[PDB]
């Protein structure tokens, strides 16, 4: 099976850079909604608001 | 599971754990400095105080929060308990 | 045999040159709003024309895309002060117009939001509202009132 | 980020003295290059059938 694939290694050279594009595609994406902010807030012990 | 076949699931770069660190971080950020923590460094604020900014964004004069605070505090405890309620009910 | 062959890899680069379309078009639609409203006048939605208060953005050309340079305003220096929401002068509470009551742990003063210009607790930037006794916390000074002097 | 507290209290505020003006760079992609892809002179190099 491993032979023949050698005729369609391009194609699988296009998929494995979609699905790794994909990937690091959707890791940024929770840095570009969750990491708004580089400075972690501690909450203040009194919590009479 | 999905996985015998070759279709592997990458674990995601950012955990649960930190996600809500910067949930938390941001919560603790817009009750003790408002908008100023957003647009550059933390300012301390009270938040009775910030609450009548934000009335002040939308045209109510911030002289009537004072006048009421114990209510506009209880409608926001009830609004909380509330929500709370509907998402315990998909 | 060829042909199908063809014909697959054509349509499977007809369909990503689609997406990468799809995206460009988004990526389009987003710089267009944002010179429409950042560079074409001041824009109020806060943290959309770069971090901080946006002024102004100055377009430049770029190839096969468009940068901005964005115009912001961040405060650098802050000092802690003791705040009060109301003034009780004589029974009448006052409540700042635009500014925030202030205190540097003798006197009084009211300021703005983004900058520290204090100024005398007077009428002209002060409002009343009510009776004294609706705030939970509230402290007691007194108003210059520009026109008592001025009548004598 | 930097593991920071912010001093909380009912009756403090911070009121800024001085500001900075700062220029925030933001890179936008709007263009491509535009190609035409034709199957005769792709798929067929001179040949009729
Ligand atoms: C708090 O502010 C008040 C009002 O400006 C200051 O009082 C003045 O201080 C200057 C500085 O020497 C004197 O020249 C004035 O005569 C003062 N006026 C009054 C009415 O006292 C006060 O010094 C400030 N306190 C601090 C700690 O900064
Ligand atoms: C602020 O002023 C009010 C009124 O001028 C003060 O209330 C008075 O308090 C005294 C004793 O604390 C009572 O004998 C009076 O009857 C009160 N008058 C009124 C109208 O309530 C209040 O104590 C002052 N606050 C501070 C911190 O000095
Ligand atoms: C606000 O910050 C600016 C920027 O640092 C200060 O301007 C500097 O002032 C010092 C002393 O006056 C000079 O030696 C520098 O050359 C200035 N830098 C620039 C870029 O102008 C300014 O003094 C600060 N203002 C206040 C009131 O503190
Ligand atoms: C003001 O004082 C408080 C405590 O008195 C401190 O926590 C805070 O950092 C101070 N603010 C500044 C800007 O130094
Ligand atoms: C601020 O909170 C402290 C602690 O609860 C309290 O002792 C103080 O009276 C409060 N001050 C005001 C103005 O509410």
């Amino acid at each position: 099976c491993s032979n023949l694939l050698l005729q369609y290694g391009s194609f699988c050279t296009q998929l494995n850079r979609a699905l790794t594009g994909i990937a690091v595609e959707q890791d940024k994406n929770t840095q570009e909604v969750f990491a708004q902010v580089k400075q972690i807030y501690k909450t203040p012990p009194i919590k009479d608001f | 599971a999905q996985k015998f076949n070759g279709l592997t699931v990458l674990p995601p770069l950012l955990t649960d754990e930190m996600i809500a660190q910067y949930t938390s971080a941001l919560l603790a950020g817009t009750i003790t400095s408002g908008w100023t923590f957003g647009a550059g460094p933390a300012l301390q604020i009270p938040f009775p105080m910030q609450m009548a900014y934000r009335f002040n964004g939308i045209g109510v004069t911030q002289n009537v929060l004072y006048e009421n605070q114990k209510l506009i505090a209880n409608q926001f405890n009830s609004a909380i308990g509330k929500i709370q309620d509907s998402l315990s009910s998909a | 045999r060829l042909i199908t062959g063809r014909l697959q890899s054509l349509q499977t680069y007809v369909t990503q040159q689609l997406i990468r379309a799809a995206e460009i078009r988004a990526s389009a639609n987003l710089a267009a709003t944002k010179m429409s409203e950042c560079v074409l006048g001041q824009s109020k939605r806060v943290d959309f024309c770069g971090k901080g208060y946006h002024l102004m953005s100055f377009p430049q050309s770029a190839p096969h895309g468009v940068v901005f340079l964005h115009v912001t305003y961040v405060p650098a220096q802050e000092k802690n002060f003791t705040t009060a929401p109301a003034i009780c002068h004589d029974g009448k509470a006052h409540f700042p117009r635009e500014g925030v009551f202030v205190s540097n742990g003798t006197h009084w003063f009211v300021t703005q939001r983004n900058f520290y210009e204090p100024q005398i607790i007077t009428t002209d930037n002060t409002f009343v509202s009510g009776n004294c006794d609706v705030v939970i916390g509230i402290v007691n000074n007194t108003v210059y009132d520009p026109l008592q002097p001025e009548l004598d | 980020g930097a593991e920071n507290s912010v001093a909380y209290s009912n009756n403090s505020i911070a009121i800024p003295t001085n500001f900075t003006i700062s220029v925030t760079t933001e890179i936008l992609p709007v263009s491509m290059t535009k190609t035409s892809v034709d199957c005769t002179m792709y798929i067929c190099g001179d040949s009729t059938e």
